[PDB]
């Protein structure tokens, strides 16, 4: 969803730039490739 | 425009790196530590310049990560070779604002 992730949350930066390591930080270095 | 560049693409290409890995770093930080000792004439303005917001940038949310052997020694790494960097910077000032 990198419209709905890419676009609407770190384009910006609302919210911070370590939650997407946090919200988003279980094992899915897949999809973060 | 300047704005969408300056609003969306300002904070987009800073959080490029917001979860960004950790040998990486190490890998093309040492790519700057060959590149960033090529001196600053061979490299360029904002190619030596943007390389500093490259470890500058690079050191960049490792402050927001944790503690293992290679946080501290990719800190001693990037931090001494960006004082190399800055030295070479106010070198290079001072040589030609007295080149009069």
């Amino acid at each position: 969803n990198s419209t709905s992730l890419r676009k609407m949350l770190a384009n910006p930066h609302f919210n911070a730039k370590d939650f997407v390591h946090d919200k988003l930080g279980n094992a899915s270095a897949i999809t973060i490739d | 425009r300047n704005n969408v560049l300056t609003t969306l693409q300002r904070n987009i290409e800073s959080t490029l790196n917001s979860v960004a890995s950790v040998k990486d770093l190490a890998n093309e930080a040492s790519k700057y530590e060959i590149i960033l000792q090529k001196g600053i004439n061979q490299v360029g303005l904002k190619q030596y310049t943007q390389v500093v917001h490259k470890l500058d940038d690079m050191l960049e949310d490792i402050q927001s990560r944790e503690e293992n052997s290679e946080f501290h020694g990719i800190l001693t790494h990037l931090e001494q070779l960006i004082k190399r960097s800055e030295a070479q910077l106010r070198v290079y000032f001072i040589s030609i604002l007295n080149s009069i």
